[PDB]
């Protein structure tokens, strides 16, 4: 059977799914925290070609 | 005296499955959970978490701080300095009181 | 990625975090201060509406 | 204390004052929480009255949900608003008061003299 | 003028006094709220004469309005005190101690 | 008059204790007051003379804490010569409760008034001292 | 005040007739309608804090 | 320790709530009372501000 | 009872405090309170037994008394400064002499005794009502004037209602009794930071009535009026036992819920005043109140006391309430602190 | 943190969708996993603490506390499956999910930036453990017990949120970074002291005290097995994080205001200690072995010294796991004969020979046996105390002994001696009991061999 | 038939499935052109951002 195949063993995907959410979710906030991105007394340096930015 | 149901008694689990692990009366599920249990603790978690973290490095910052106080020892034997300063902030810094 | 990401990121969060300290204080100040001296535009109590008086000529001339 | 402001229109929900501020994301977390409470509820009702839950009254959860999600929409618009006029209102009395609200001057810490608490 | 309206708060006190100290008979409380009714609307109808206000006279009738609407209901809840007790005192509804 | 309750500190603690023992005593006869008005209200006695009897009790008992307290204050502040002690209020609400318990002749009540009102005396003085508010005016 | 819903619907229920400088029955007068009159215009627009 | 902390403040309060709730279902005192509350208001408005 | 005389007196249970709340004139708010407490009555009464009787005559008789007070203040205030509304210039007498009755007919502290006596003797409904509805035109009123209010009155008045409400709630068998004591507390809370900041008052308000609604309709399911008869929901409606426990740890202000909200943000802007003593003392018996709260989760949900032969028979038995209400209001009662600034302000 | 979090969210709909047979394996499995992925806090390759939002972050204290919360939540829902056998489908739901809503809010508590949200959490534990005391506890002493658990506790943290919001009022913000650098001297006034003893009592009650800590006793026994598990490794952690936290702000005033408390957790350990000897019950007696040695972190918290919280630190995380194992190791007996008594079962090494194993090492973890991790901390609080004053040694020796006394008396009359021949209901060891002692054992070895990992933010 | 006493909500009340799923659909379709109009008039009350 397929179905109860799927009925049950379908439940393996909400944990991984949240674990990838949570990553998302910890991106967004980095994404929010860019106010000093390079403009640090330290790690402050000259930027080199082709890097459009230090991190994410 | 009021109606409840007996005190039950107790089983011997072993009795109908000698091979019984202590997880579930159902034997296929016992030996399952037993085998996902071992698995994801001892053979996942205990090795594979533990040699993350043994390969972790300079952990808070221990082998640079080795590093540059042989850098530090150094330079500063080979150029008359101390070893330490009794002070770490450099008096011109520092504005002191005119009490009078 | 670190160690840089995690030292701005903790810059920020201090920017963010003493900026809305010293808006909290600022507003305890004000509130205190509008409450007093009736300074606007919070803490105004109503007072009687001015349009219901009656300014027609009345039937006695002192009024 | 708001009340009496300048402009307070009396039962005015969304004063149209407030399209200058920048409307809640349909995705924020407050509102895919309120869709939460909405399933939540349903399943709560499925219980009490004894139904099967997650397979009862899907147009009933559905229609929480959305009643939910959309009450906490404008609900939120509004809030926005009234915190933005607090922080308008602040800032304008600072400026119009400022020998009230004067600046800080803060020392260094090589000026100021703190006592040292030894731990003996 | 002062002395009046100084009398007529003497009054609605004295009746107060009676309605929070209660006797036997309930009737004699729903009797000393009228009293306080009274005392109210001649001192509201004294107030509206002296200032010549012709525009809150609507106001004491109301009040006499209202004051004869409670007075009913009071009467009411006494009936059905009697028919349950065969009297209107008030030591017999005490059983609400659980 | 509260200029008189108020009289209690124109001078630091040791010195017009008698002072302080009448205010205190007559602070201790107004709560009794209050208490056994309350008491005789509710929970009426059989006879008017046993209510007078039950009206008297309550307020020469709260007359007598209230004596021992002041009089213990201010006799700790003279000894020791630390009026701005907390520590002498504690005891005056100790001694206080020792008598609640005597009145009542029971030593667990004594304890718990004495632990209760030592307390409440020497956050009473911290209040005096530190110009705290009990009920105060709306400012924000 | 706690509803305004009268100031909302513009109607006028209970607040014409509440100070005594308000219109009277044929256009008499109240007694102190000037000195009530000249107290509501100087409280107007400064709140209850100001105007005591 | 029993004595002291837990099975002081539950006797504490158990003693107060049988004071407290154990009226007897009579409006007359209850309005005595009110009367008292009444009391005890006026006089401290009149000794604090007058 | 016919429609047309339920029509007429639920709408003038309505029309009551909408008077109160939209009015400018002090009179007609008056004459609000009046309709709220004539129309009631009837609602009280309709069964018909001697309890419900002196339910109706303890509620006439203080209700009709603290009218004729707050009457005696509106005509002063007519006599003094010749208007109806009050004013910055108006007597401290007669405004505390208001605040005192409309806190007798709200039922707080040492104006309570009526309280807990007329929500026993009626049925639970009208309980409802009584203690939600009613208590908003007094609250509006009091709304209107908090810059006038004296507040060592209140906060006498809210400690103590604090403190009774703790103690007598503490030793209740009948439940109806219990949320007597729990709205004598919760207005105690209402009007410790009335003057301070109302619109707090009006969110515990909102919040408390939210919390007994459902409570009240759970006791409606079963009609249930004793801890022994809740007891017996483990076998009737087992399925009410998780928001039944959740509703009363808000109610007693635990966190995570938002009955914990009310209390902290009010003992917040108590202490942007500097009334440490008045917070400390609200919140320490605010705790004795969670106590009975949760002696009474015990005997309800948390173990299960014996049961009757009969309960077979109303689990045969098939049930159409509770309606969609319960659920809402029981989720929006535990589960939306986290909205918490958004109810705040 | 979110990706440590939201998968313990997900957990719950997935232990509820799950079919009746496969809802425990699931779970646990899942459970591991999430311990799994909270080892990544540890890659801390610099002094410069991780901060994830406004709201969350790790520092070389929490990061341990949370790992033990996460590896606890898979071992307790080993050890609930004996009990819960008979129970319906619904009732072992309802049980885990218990757990993981405590496992998450300790998380959160432990992740936490602001104090505010920590008190929230820290009270939100009340909940869950309340309801798996009251509901699946045995004997009818539950009830007492879970009230004292939540008054004690609510009695001690309403002072705390008076003085959390005080705080607030004067500084602007309950942030832990901006109260570090933003930071000033407190005069010495009855004021202050009063601050001080509201923000420490909630935790002291917490810790426990010594003369405040008969709630914990009355929960130990009267608590299911996960409950006693839980409370023991982490709600008593709860206060330590809280104090080492929030003592920042209360200088100068630990100087003067800690004797009261530096002496009475000193001599309690001994009483304590010494209670571990007349005691009938086994779960007494881990319960007063439990406070016996919060007293050596309080004192050490108190003193504030580095030396000092390195030992605090790597106690809590030592005594959490000992105390675990023990308690276990207690259960699995009880699950046979149903008793309490330890004196009823003393001949269990000629049954259970390898489980004895975990006996021995568990007690010879409980004393201070070296290399143990048990051992380091004791000895660095001791020697921080000497540096204190050198009259401590007295008291800290005199535990010493008890310690030893009292763990070998267990272990003596509960393994060794004649078999109880009428204990014919003595089923041998379950693999799944063997693999929790395994479990709480293992990783105390690997401590052991890596202890810069639990030292704290002092090293 | 397995109910002697014939159910309510045995066969479905269709009114409210169709009100209902109307309702919903219709909420939806309004928030969602309301917060488009709602971005296009924050933006052109500022400089189109
Ligand atoms: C996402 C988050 C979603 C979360 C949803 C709630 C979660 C569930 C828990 C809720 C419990 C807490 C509720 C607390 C609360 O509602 O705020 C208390 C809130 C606090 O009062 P307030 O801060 O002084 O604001 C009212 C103004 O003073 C009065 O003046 P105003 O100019 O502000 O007018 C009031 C305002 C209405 O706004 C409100 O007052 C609250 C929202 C009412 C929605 C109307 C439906 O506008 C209207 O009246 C609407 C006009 C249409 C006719 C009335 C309907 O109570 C009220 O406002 C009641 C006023 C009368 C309302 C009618
Ligand atoms: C915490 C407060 C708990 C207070 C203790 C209440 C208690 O004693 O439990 C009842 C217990 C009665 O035991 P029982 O007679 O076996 O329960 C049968 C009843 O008819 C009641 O159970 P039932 O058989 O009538 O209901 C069947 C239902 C079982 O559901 C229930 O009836 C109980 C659910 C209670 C909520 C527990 C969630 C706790 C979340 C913590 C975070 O089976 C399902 O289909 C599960 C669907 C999910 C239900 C909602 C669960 C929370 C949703 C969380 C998100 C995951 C889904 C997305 O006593
Ligand atoms: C922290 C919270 C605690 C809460 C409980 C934890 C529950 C989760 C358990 C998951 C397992 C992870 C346990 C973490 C400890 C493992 C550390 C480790 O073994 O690796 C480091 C160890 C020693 O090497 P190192 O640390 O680099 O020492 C340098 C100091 N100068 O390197 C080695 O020794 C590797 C040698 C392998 C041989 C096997 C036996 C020894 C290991
Ligand atoms: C205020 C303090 C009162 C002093 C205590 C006196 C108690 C008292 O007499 O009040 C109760 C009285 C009704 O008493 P009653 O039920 O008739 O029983 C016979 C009384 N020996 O109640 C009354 O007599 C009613 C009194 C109301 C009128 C008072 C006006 C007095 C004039 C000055
Ligand atoms: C002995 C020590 C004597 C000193 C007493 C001082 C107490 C002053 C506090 C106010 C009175 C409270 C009295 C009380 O506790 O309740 C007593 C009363 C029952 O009366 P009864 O049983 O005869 O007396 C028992 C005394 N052991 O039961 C009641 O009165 C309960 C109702 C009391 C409500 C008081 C509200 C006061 C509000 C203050 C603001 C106005
Ligand atoms: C800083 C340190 C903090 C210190 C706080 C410590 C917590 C103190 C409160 C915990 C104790 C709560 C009450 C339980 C005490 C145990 C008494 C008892 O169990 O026996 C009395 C009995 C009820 O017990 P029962 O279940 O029937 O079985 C035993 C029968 N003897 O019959 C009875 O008498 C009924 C029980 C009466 C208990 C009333 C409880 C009063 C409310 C608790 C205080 C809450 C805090 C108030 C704020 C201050």
């Amino acid at each position: 059977t397929l179905f109860q195949l799927l009925r049950e063993h379908w439940v393996h995907i909400l944990v991984p799914a949240g674990f990838v959410f949570g990553c998302y979710l910890d991106r967004k906030d980095d994404e929010k925290l860019t106010a000093f991105r390079n403009k640090s007394m330290l790690f402050q340096r000259e930027l080199r070609p082709n890097e459009e930015v230090t991190w994410k | 005296q009021w109606q409840e149901d007996p005190e039950p008694e107790d089983e011997n689990v072993y009795a109908k499955n000698p091979d019984f692990h202590g997880y579930d009366s159902d034997p296929v599920v016992d030996v399952w959970n037993m085998r996902a249990v071992f698995f994801f603790g001892f053979s996942i978690v205990l090795v594979f978490g533990t040699t993350f973290v043994a390969y972790v490095p300079d952990y808070r910052m221990q082998e640079w701080a080795r590093r540059e106080a042989e850098r530090l020892v150094k330079y500063r034997e080979v150029n008359g300095l101390p070893i330490m300063e009794s002070n770490y902030f450099d008096p011109s810094k520092i504005q002191l009181p005119e009490d009078d | 990625d670190g160690p840089e990401k995690n030292y701005e990121k903790t810059l920020a969060i201090l920017q963010i975090e003493s900026e809305k300290a010293e808006l909290r204080l600022k507003e305890q100040e004000v509130r205190r201060l509008m409450r007093a001296r009736g300074d606007g535009p919070w803490y105004q109590f109503p007072t009687p509406e001015k349009e219901f008086i009656d300014h027609s000529p009345k039937a006695t001339p002192d009024n | 204390m708001m009340n009496g402001r300048p402009g307070h229109e009396p039962l005015k929900f969304l004063p149209d004052e407030a399209r200058s501020l920048p409307p809640p994301k349909l995705n924020d977390p407050r509102l895919v929480y309120m869709g939460l409470l909405g399933y939540c509820t349903g399943l709560m009702d499925n219980m009490l009255r004894m139904r099967p839950v997650m397979r009862a009254g899907l147009h009933r959860q559905l229609l929480f949900v959305t009643s939910f999600v959309f009450a906490g929409y404008f609900y939120l618009k509004r809030q926005n608003y009234l915190y933005a006029v607090k922080d308008h209102d602040m800032f304008g009395y600072i400026k119009l008061h400022p020998e009230d609200f004067p600046e800080k001057e803060k020392k260094t810490y090589a000026e100021i003299l703190e006592p040292f608490h030894p731990v003996r | 003028m002062p002395s009046t309206f100084f009398n007529l708060t003497m009054a609605f006190s004295l009746s107060l006094l009676g309605t929070l100290m209660f006797r036997s008979h309930l009737m004699s409380t729903l009797l000393c709220l009228e009293g306080m009714v009274l005392s109210l609307f001649i001192m509201t109808s004294v107030t509206s004469l002296n200032s010549n206000s012709m525009s809150s006279m609507p106001i004491p009738i109301t009040i006499l309005v209202f004051a004869a609407c409670e007075a009913a209901v009071g009467l009411a809840l006494l009936v059905k005190v009697s028919n349950t007790y065969g009297t209107d005192y008030v030591q017999n509804l005490n059983l609400l101690q659980c | 008059v509260k200029r008189f309750f108020e009289s209690y500190h124109e001078v630091p603690d040791g010195t017009q204790c008698h002072r302080k023992t009448y205010i205190t005593t007559a602070l201790g006869g107004i709560c009794g007051i209050i208490g056994s008005a309350y008491s005789v209200s509710l929970n009426p006695a059989d006879s008017t003379l046993e209510a007078v009897a039950r009206v008297g009790r309550y307020t020469f008992t709260a007359a007598a804490i209230g004596a021992m307290f002041g009089l213990t204050t201010c006799v700790s502040a003279q000894v020791r010569e630390k009026p701005d002690d907390p520590l002498n209020y504690f005891i005056g609400g100790c001694a206080g409760g020792l008598t609640l318990g005597a009145r009542t002749h029971s030593y667990g009540t004594a304890a718990m008034g004495c632990v209760y009102m030592g307390t409440a005396a020497a956050l009473f003085k911290i209040g005096k001292l530190e110009g705290w508010e009990l009920f105060p005016t709306p400012k924000v | 005040p706690f509803l305004d819903i009268q100031k909302k619907l513009g109607i006028s229920l209970d607040r014409h007739f509440m100070f005594l400088s308000a219109e009277q029955p044929y256009k008499n007068a109240a007694r102190c309608h000037a000195f009530e009159k000249e107290w509501i215009e100087c409280a107007h627009g400064i709140g209850g804090t100001r105007a005591k | 320790l029993e004595k002291t902390i837990p099975k002081s403040t539950s006797t504490l309060h158990t003693n107060m709530t049988t004071l407290t709730t154990n009226q007897k279902g009579l409006i007359k005192l209850y309005f005595m009372s009110f009367l008292i509350n009444i009391i005890l208001i006026i006089i401290l408005y009149s000794i604090n501000l007058e | 009872m016919n429609p047309i005389t339920l029509a007429i007196i639920y709408f003038t249970i309505f029309l009551g405090p909408v008077i109160t709340m939209s009015s400018t004139n002090l009179m007609l708010m008056w004459v609000g309170l009046e309709f709220s407490l004539l129309a009631i009555i009837p609602m009280l009464i309709n069964k018909k037994n001697p309890r419900s009787t002196e339910a109706a005559t303890k509620y006439f008789v203080t209700q009709a008394t603290a009218s004729m007070i707050i009457l005696l203040a509106i005509v002063l205030n007519y006599k003094q400064l010749g208007t109806w509304m009050f004013q910055q210039q108006t007597n401290g007498l007669i405004l505390n002499m208001t605040l005192m009755a409309l806190s007798m007919k709200l039922g707080l502290a040492p104006f309570h005794f009526w309280l807990p006596e007329v929500t026993q003797g009626i049925p639970l409904h009208m309980g409802l009502i009584l203690l939600t509805w009613q208590k908003i035109a007094p609250l509006s009123i009091l709304i209107q004037i908090y810059p006038l209010l004296n507040s060592t009155i209140i906060l006498m008045l809210a400690i103590t209602s604090i403190f009774m409400g703790a103690w007598g709630g503490l030793n209740q068998t009948q439940m109806r009794k219990i949320m007597a004591y729990s709205s004598i507390a919760h207005m105690g809370w209402m009007l410790a930071i009335l003057p301070y900041n109302p619109s707090l008052t009006l969110l515990n308000l909102m919040i408390y009535i939210i919390l007994t609604a459902p409570m009240f309709m759970a006791l409606m399911l079963n009609n249930s009026m004793t801890i022994n008869s809740i007891s017996l929901l483990w076998n009737k409606t087992p399925a009410m036992l998780t928001m039944i426990s959740l509703m009363l740890l808000s109610l007693g202000g635990l966190p995570p819920l938002t009955g914990f909200l009310p209390k902290w943000i009010i003992i917040t802007e108590l202490m942007k005043n500097n009334c440490l003593i008045m917070a400390t003392l609200m919140a320490m018996m605010a705790l004795l109140n969670l106590f009975f709260y949760t002696r009474l989760i015990y005997s309800t949900s948390l173990t299960m006391f014996p049961t009757n032969n009969n309960s077979k028979m109303m689990t045969h038995q098939t049930k159409t309430k509770p309606n969609l209400m319960f659920s809402t209001l029981a989720i929006m009662s535990t589960m939306t602190l986290p909205l918490a600034p958004q109810l705040i302000t | 943190m979110l990706k440590i979090i939201l998968p313990s969210l997900m957990l719950l709909p997935l232990t509820w969708l799950s079919s009746p047979k496969k809802t425990w394996t699931n779970v646990t499995s899942y459970s591991f996993l999430i311990s799994l992925t909270s080892l990544t806090l540890l890659w801390q390759t610099d002094e410069n603490y991780k901060n994830f939002s406004n709201m969350f972050s790790s520092d070389p204290l929490s990061t341990p506390l949370i790992i033990l919360t996460a590896w606890l939540l898979p071992l307790m829902l080993m050890a609930s499956q004996n009990h819960l056998k008979k129970d319906n489908n619904v009732l072992q739901k309802l049980y885990i999910s218990m757990l993981i809503s405590l496992q998450i809010l300790l998380i959160m508590t432990f992740s936490a930036t602001e104090l505010i949200m920590f008190y929230i959490l820290f009270e939100a534990t009340l909940i869950p453990t309340l309801i798996i005391i009251t509901r699946w506890g045995n004997q009818t002493e539950r009830l007492n017990a879970g009230i004292y658990f939540l008054f004690y506790t609510l009695i001690g943290s309403i002072p705390l949120l008076i003085a959390l919001i005080l705080i607030q009022n004067h500084v602007g913000t309950l942030n832990l970074m901006i109260l570090s650098f933003t930071t000033h001297t407190l005069d010495a006034s009855w004021s202050n002291n009063l601050l001080w003893l509201a923000c420490m009592m909630a935790f002291l009650i917490k810790m426990p005290l010594y003369g405040v800590h008969l709630w914990l006793p009355k929960a130990h026994v009267e608590a299911p097995i996960a409950g006693s598990m839980i409370l023991a490794a982490i709600l008593l952690k709860l206060g330590s994080y809280g104090m080492i936290r929030i003592s920042i702000i209360l200088d100068p005033l630990t100087k003067y205001m800690a004797y009261p408390f530096i002496l009475l957790s000193l001599w309690g350990m001994i009483m304590t200690s010494s209670i571990c000897l007349r005691q009938t019950d086994l779960k007494s007696l881990i319960a007063y072995s439990s406070v016996s040695h919060m007293a050596l972190v309080i004192a050490s918290i108190m003193i504030q010294t580095p030396w000092s919280f390195m030992g605090a630190t790597m106690l809590m995380i030592a005594h959490g796991l000992t105390s675990s194992l023990l308690f276990c190791l207690a259960n699995s007996n009880y699950e046979r004969i149903h008793s309490r008594t330890m004196i009823m079962a003393r001949g269990l090494q000629m049954v259970f020979p390898l489980m004895a194993t975990w006996w021995l090492m568990a007690s010879l973890a409980n004393l201070a046996l070296p290399p143990s991790i048990n051992l380091m901390g004791e000895l660095f609080i001791t020697m921080s105390l000497f540096s204190w004053s050198n009259f401590t040694i007295i008291l800290m020796g005199i535990n010493i002994i008890i310690t030893g006394m009292y763990s070998m008396y267990m272990i003596i009359t509960t393994q060794r001696g004649k078999l109880t021949n009428h204990m014919i209901n003595l089923q041998p060891s379950h693999t799944r009991e063997l693999t929790l002692m395994a479990l709480h054992m293992i990783p105390l070895i690997l401590l052991t061999t890596s202890p810069k990992l639990i030292t704290g933010l002092t090293m | 038939k397995f109910y002697v006493r014939e159910p309510v909500n045995a066969k479905p009340n269709w009114l409210a499935v169709g009100l209902s799923v109307g309702a919903s659909v219709f909420m939806w379709i309004y928030l969602i052109q309301t917060h488009n109009e709602d971005v296009l008039e924050y933006k052109r009350r500022n400089g189109l951002e």
